[PDB]
């Protein structure tokens, strides 16, 4: 099948 | 830690989103509409079946692992 891994990062 | 988010597309595509608590959901909906290829305008955000807005957050919304965002289109008239 379709998976899709996203990672978003967040700097402060 | 991070918090894993999931994300349930109209044909069945599974995107699990590695985000932190702090972290804006805003980038969330332009990273996923990036690989869409198409603009923010044209998506719409429902968690709990509401819209989300460009000023919430995954701690602001009482969000939890695996917590499910369903992502619809706008009419075209």
């Amino acid at each position: 099948d379709t998976a899709g891994c996203i990672v978003i990062s967040d700097s402060e | 830690d991070h918090i894993n988010l999931k994300v349930a597309g109209q044909d069945g595509s599974v995107v699990q989103f590695k985000i932190k608590r702090h972290t804006p959901l805003s980038k969330l909906m332009k990273a996923y509409c990036e690989r869409q290829g198409l603009s923010m305008r044209q998506i719409r955000f429902r968690f709990d079946g509401q819209p989300i807005n460009e000023t919430d957050t995954p701690a602001q919304l009482e969000m939890e692992d695996e917590d499910t965002i369903d992502v619809f289109q706008q009419q075209t008239g």
